[PDB]
């Protein structure tokens, strides 16, 4: 589901444009990851869990 | 002769006659062209998709 932006006067003048991100923002393969990749940046460890 | 002499007077007029009803057919077309055109702009924008 592209961003088909309209360039030309003319069939296929087009620019495709695509954008992501949201909590789950972090590192990532295919998905982000299970327990790191995505939670280092929706959960962000440091509630008890450096000590 | 007489017969066409005045027949192609007539004939002439005929012609002439001809020549105005098409203007009015072109004309019809004129008009025809310009709604074209907004369409074919409405359709552009109306393809610029993204935005």
């Amino acid at each position: 589901k592209n961003l088909v932006f309209q360039i030309g006067a003319n069939a296929t003048q087009q620019i495709s444009v695509n954008i992501e991100d949201m909590g789950a923002d972090a590192l990532g393969i295919k998905e982000a990851d299970g327990s790191i990749a995505a939670l280092h940046s929706v959960n962000d460890l440091d509630v008890t869990k450096f000590a | 002769m007489r017969g066409q002499i005045r027949g192609l007077e007539m004939a002439s007029k005929n012609s002439q006659d001809g020549i105005s009803l098409i203007q009015t057919a072109e004309g019809a077309l004129t008009e025809t062209h310009a709604i074209l055109q907004r369409v074919r702009e409405l359709v552009v924008q109306a393809g610029n998709t993204g935005t």
